[PDB]
RNA sequence: GGGAGACUGGAAUUCCUGGUGUAGCGGUGGAAUGCGCAGAUAUCAGGAGGAACACCGGUGGCGAAGGCGGGUCUCUGGGCAGUAACUGACGCUGAGGAGCGAAAGCGUGGGGAGCGAACAGGAUUAGAUACCCUGGUAGUCCACGCCGUAAACGGUGGGUACUAGGUGUGGGUUUCCUUCCUUGGGAUCCGUGCCGUAGCUAACGCAUUAAGUACCCCGCCUGGGGAGUACGGCCGCAAGGCUAAAACUCAAAGGAAUUGACGGGGGCCCGCACAAGCGGCGGAGCAUGUGGAUUAAUUCGAUGCAACGCGAAGAACCUUAC
């Protein structure tokens, strides 16, 4: 295969680790 | 790769005690030779390097030159 | 170059003295195609190579040819990355060279006017082999044996 | 002093090179590097630098009466044979030629690579 | 070198102690930060502790996969070959399910020599939250648990039967000559490589270790983004893992190979391109031509090699365009 399919998820799969991250202690308090 | 010298009906036993035997097969400097040239078999050299290795460990060779 | 030249100009044995090897100095030392004037110093020079010491100048071939043989030096490559030297057999044009650069050439900062008895001076001093121009020849001979042991390249 | 008979360490990597001439026990009677000759920076790993060193170390050497010298080197500078040569010249008259360079097997972990 | 437990060997790095010993050491494309001058680096002797095991060692061995090599003892799993003694189809696959599962990461308790995410400075740069350098903490290590994912790749599910061979290599059996050793050759079983027919493929290529010819069972796919995301649910201490859509939008996204172009990719060969040799420029004065400029104009061009005694092979006026 060629890479620039791979570097078309990775990009998505690194920003939503981001997300998740950036919202970490928000998620934890509606999720009560 | 001349032959396996050891491997022969005609051939010595290899022991931790024979110092004699390993010295062929050491090098100058503890090296353990290697089996292209020494040419012996790979159960055979599988042999005299777990003797040589002990040996060393009961001071009957040099750990290294 | 890239496949091997070859000697272009022959070393004509010389019409009034017979050696080549006095052809390879008196055109060695020359000037803006002055032969004429080439034919002048290097008749006029060992003149008093003839005269001062007395001696023919047959003999100032014998002498000149024995007392400055350098004949092996040393030269520098890309060996090392740096100036190691390895010796190398040098034909003695570039011996009688070494002595050049200060023969006639530069024998003329010593007080030394009045044109050509300096001239003449300089190589009856070529002739002694002990005077001025052997010095480089002396000096290359303490740097070849400076790196005396730097020959096992051997090119 | 006077001690006829020693021993020189010559240390010899990609920056530096230090000599120091020593008596047959081990103890240091005369130390010279490339820093102490003069050279400062990239030039101290230099042939130059190393014939330099030993050239003078030896000199220091000799003032102390050394006549022989038995020669162990280690590490992977450029200035071992021109180390080894500096020492024939000054006139040491060097003894029989070894070589110490510390190989693990494989002991602790080498550092990051170069990029 | 299949696995678990226990003991144990030395070479090196670091640190501590004591000699010898002065002025540097370290690092790089170059440096500085840093360590020293209170005795560093170097060098000899003694000691402390932790981690990994040069040579053997490889296109070789073992394990279902992950993975597995310093030595010895103890416990234990699998495999192949030979004899056909034994039961007599007891086989194969296997939805859900259960176990094992590199590395990083989490918890409680130890340990910490080197290396070192984060973090500090030093440097490069227009800028350096980087590459480079000097330091450095979790971690890397051990005991008991948790996590359950990787390019966890031969990117190739398991079983079975058949279909030209040649040459290597690792185990176990045996006929033809015998020295009576073994790379003597011969045949057969089981691994592991390279090449090569029939055949297959879009092509690359696979080719008795099939991607060929057939049968049985399982998993999975149905255009690209949105998205392996949200919502709901299960598991988890946490990081997060598993099952898994829709609106909207695009007319393509893709796999293989050919030809040019390009590369701060490689090889080879030529040229005064270097090396051999001679003479100059660069230093002085003056001629010319450009730039920087002052000015009323200091006409218009030319600008790197491939502009600069160039359009000029003729500016006292004309030339001349200011």
């Amino acid at each position: 295969g060629s890479v620039i399919k791979k570097r078309r998820k990775r990009m998505s799969k690194k920003k939503h680790r981001k997300l998740l991250r950036r919202t970490r202690v928000q998620r934890r308090k509606l999720g009560k | 790769t001349r032959k396996c010298v050891f491997c022969s009906k005609k051939g010595q036993t290899i022991d931790y005690k024979d110092t004699a035997l390993l010295r062929t097969y050491i090098s100058e400097r503890g090296k353990i030779r290697a089996r292209r040239v020494t040419g012996n078999c790979v159960q055979h050299q599988r042999d005299i390097a777990v003797a040589v290795k002990n040996a060393r460990e009961v001071a009957l060779l040099p750990f290294g030159s | 170059p890239r496949k091997g030249p070859a000697p272009k100009r022959p070393l004509v044995n010389d019409p009034v003295y017979g050696s080549q090897l006095v052809t390879q100095l008196v055109n060695k030392v020359l000037l803006e195609g002055k032969k004429s004037l080439a034919e002048r110093i290097v008749y006029g020079a060992l003149e008093q190579a003839r005269e001062k010491t007395g001696t023919d100048p047959v003999v100032t071939l014998k002498r000149a040819l024995d007392n400055v043989k350098p004949a092996l030096e040393v030269r520098s490559r890309r060996v090392g990355g740096a100036t190691y030297q390895v010796p190398v057999e040098v034909r003695p044009d570039r011996s009688t060279t070494l002595a050049l650069r200060w023969l006639v050439n530069f024998s003329r900062q010593r007080r030394e006017k009045t044109m050509v008895e300096r001239l003449a001076n300089e190589i009856l001093d070529a002739s002694n082999g002990l005077g001025a121009s052997v010095k480089r020849r002396e000096d290359t001979h303490k740097m070849a044996e400076a790196n005396r042991a730097f020959a096992h390249y051997r090119w | 002093k006077n001690v006829p008979h020693g021993a020189a360490h010559i240390k010899s990597t990609f920056n530096n090179t230090i000599v120091s001439i020593t008596d047959p026990q081990g103890n240091v009677i005369a130390w010279a590097s490339s820093g102490h000759v003069g050279f400062k920076g990239s030039r101290k790993s230099t042939p130059f630098a190393a014939q330099l060193a030993a050239e003078n170390a030896a000199r220091k050497a000799q003032e102390h009466g050394v006549k022989k010298v038995d020669v162990f080197v280690k590490g992977p500078g450029s200035g071992r044979e021109t180390a080894i040569r500096s020492l024939q010249a000054a006139g040491l008259e060097v003894g029989t030629i070894s070589d110490v360079t510390p190989q693990p097997h494989n002991g602790c972990r080498p550092p990051k690579r170069r990029r």
